[PDB]
């Protein structure tokens, strides 16, 4: 998602993402909370 | 020395025409931008070279009379002879990320600050002869043959 990113002419945690790229890192803790539970192991 | 007494003069008249604050000298921050105004295009690492003092208390502070500036032009008006029209065609061409002449002006700019010695945000704008807009398209057949006869 940074190093592909586009732009239209030309720190440390933070970076602007896109509107299809912020979505696509916000997909993660949606289908986490869906899908993971809590194991001896993990 | 392999310069001519005609050649010598001329030099000598050259000298005189800068706007110098009468210190009848020239210093050592400036006599590479001279020597490349002049004649040959030495590097910024050549003027360390022709054994000129690679550290001091400031470049700006140390001058030289032209008796020492003399030897200094000629030992790179000799041996900095520079490359080939051919030699920098190929530099371009293996550069040329787009592979037919129009390179793009972003690229261009970071082969000149970020790479070697960090070329200015002035200098840049002095060099490059189109733009850069949301494309960037120049040329380097131009630029090439413009630096060629510089």
């Amino acid at each position: 998602a940074v190093v592909a990113s586009s732009h239209k002419g030309k720190q440390g945690p933070s970076f602007s993402y896109g509107e299809l790229e912020k979505q696509l890192l916000q997909a993660n803790p949606i289908l986490e909370a869906f899908g993971n539970a809590k194991t001896v192991k993990n | 020395c392999d310069f001519s007494e005609e050649q010598t003069a001329e030099f000598k008249e050259a000298f005189q025409l800068f706007d110098r604050t009468g210190d009848g000298k020239i210093l050592y921050s400036q006599c590479g931008d001279v020597m490349r105004a002049l004649g040959q295009n030495p590097t910024n690492a050549e003027v360390m070279k022709v054994l000129g003092n690679p550290k001091s208390d400031e470049m700006n502070l140390k001058t030289l009379n032209f008796e020492q500036f003399l030897p200094m032009m000629q030992t790179i008006a000799k041996n900095k002879d520079q490359g080939c029209f051919e030699d920098y065609v190929e530099g371009l061409r293996v550069f040329d990320k787009e592979g037919n002449g129009t390179v793009m002006g972003a690229e261009i700019r970071h082969v000149l600050v970020t790479l070697g010695e960090k070329m200015t945000e002035e200098e840049v704008e002095q060099l490059v002869a189109g733009h850069e807009d949301s494309n960037g398209c120049i040329n380097y057949e131009e630029l090439v043959r413009m630096v060629l006869s510089g």
